[PDB]
């Protein structure tokens, strides 16, 4: 699994996730990447959202709407937000995975809960940050 | 605040005992060189639709993720592809699932959500649209990589 | 909270001016016989999930309601059903979509949910891993009704 | 499409949703139905849900989890989610349609936006009301 969020110049949020699912996966087995609000979230009022992980779990707690909807409604910074669902929900089902966001203030999170998660991020005329493992 | 890009590659039991460096440095290249590329399109105005698409698409292109060329292997030694894409300004989607003959995944994605009113498409279906709208139809085995094929076989064994 | 069911058949432009009383009535009296067959196994103490799977099971049955027999056809004189089921106990869930061979989708996504450990599964994969699981091929004819048919032929005619 | 949300004796909620799609659908178009969070969701802590209409747009706001979200995290009532999802957010995206649910606590609420909605309803061991057009 692999996606992409963004906030541009123009202050427009957008979400991207792209997958080939799981090695000796059940054919026609669909996991969270192409379902919106779980996979794959953007809304320029709160957070873009791809989400990479246990794609069952990522399905039932609608993760990267969750995400959304504990900002927009429930008030949490997005790293709050983050650290509820990856850290809290997510292993409480049984999930293993992380996702990236940003929010429309251009605040950036790459939670995990998983060994790793290949990952970069960067603001535009920055030097970008990369990683594969824990802090 | 600041025009900003994040991208990932995948989540899951990374093992760094079972890794050499220069086999690390060869994901952080890859991600450092698709973040760069991000970065340069937003500082030149692309918007974020565009900037989400090319990164998922590059992604995609790269055999070291489990997307596009280098998806892994179903149980029956076959490829099936989904992707998804948001826009937060129009909350348009557009997402295909279970897609075998279509090199790029998330620009079939865009392609639902610009040239239809929907918002997903599965199977032949969603390859039908695709066809219908010049997007080319490839051979399902050029996503095969023996990275992944050594995977399945590994996976059969457990 | 008291044990309930609600029961829907579908929103949109239902035509009062198109209808006649006998017409309403065929649709009230299969709500009535659904809703009260949810009710008297709820009384009798049985799941909510087993009373939203069988209240849909017997709305798909319905030739009345786009669920099941009496589905509506595609643009290809073919039917493609979906259903999910979800249990707000575990927060576990079933669903299948693009199943045309598979009488009873609501069965087949309460498959997913109990005899998998997936979500959602599509198409000939999802047919594939039901009839694994013992559940019946039908021909996507059985879901066919001269209502809808008239419907497709009055949409392009 | 059809659906279905209960509560038992025993204060478990649980939503189902069936559809056949669209007159003259495009052959592998997916609606809210089979979407978790879309279409159909059931949480104890909040509702239960089932969706019936303009599907895309029930997926664009994940219009059932919505629902959750407003309750749990907004703290609205039942009736003042169901107002906001399917009276104001949804038109605002060009959606039409309704959907049913109950709540944890045993309110049930049919909202719909449409001329019509197929609709019946009863609390155990009492009379049921059933519907076809706006009160
Ligand atoms: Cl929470
Ligand atoms: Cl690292
Ligand atoms: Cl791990
Ligand atoms: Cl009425
Ligand atoms: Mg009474
Ligand atoms: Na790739
Ligand atoms: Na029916």
């Amino acid at each position: 699994t692999v996606g992409a969020v963004a906030l541009d110049l123009d202050g427009n949020l957008a979400a991207a996730t792209s997958t080939g699912g799981t090695t000796n996966k059940l054919p026609g087995r669909v996991g969270d990447s192409p379902l919106v609000g779980a996979g794959c979230y953007a809304n320029n009022a709160s957070v873009a959202v791809s989400c990479t992980g246990t794609g069952e779990v990522f399905i039932r707690a609608l993760a990267a709407y969750d995400i959304a909807a504990l900002m927009d409604y429930g008030g949490l910074s997005l790293a709050e937000a983050c650290e509820r669902v990856v850290m809290e929900k997510l292993p409480a089902l049984g999930g293993s995975g992380g996702l990236i966001a940003i929010d429309h203030e251009g605040n950036v999170a790459l939670p995990f809960n998983t060994e790793g998660m290949y990952r970069a991020w960067g603001y535009a005329g920055d030097t970008p940050t990369t990683g594969i493992y824990r802090e | 605040g600041k025009a900003v890009i994040a991208i990932h590659g995948g989540a899951g039991a990374i093992s760094r005992a079972q890794m050499s460096l220069q086999q690390e440095l060869r994901y952080i290249e890859a991600l450092s060189a698709i973040v760069e590329t991000g970065q340069k399109m937003l500082e030149a105005g692309e918007s974020a639709l565009d900037v989400v698409t090319e990164a998922v698409r590059l992604l995609e292109e790269c055999p070291l993720f489990n997307a596009g060329i280098g998806a892994v292997f179903t149980r029956d030694e076959t490829h099936e592809l989904d992707a998804c894409v948001m826009d937060g300004n129009t909350l348009k989607a557009g997402a295909v699932a279970g897609v075998s003959h279509l090199r790029n995944p998330v620009l079939a994605a865009r392609l639902v959500m610009e040239q239809s009113p929907h918002v997903m498409m599965i199977g032949e279906g969603a390859e039908n649209f695709a066809f219908a709208r010049g997007m080319e139809r490839v051979s399902p085995e050029i996503f095969s990589t023996s990275l992944r094929y050594e995977q399945l076989l590994a996976a059969r064994k457990e």
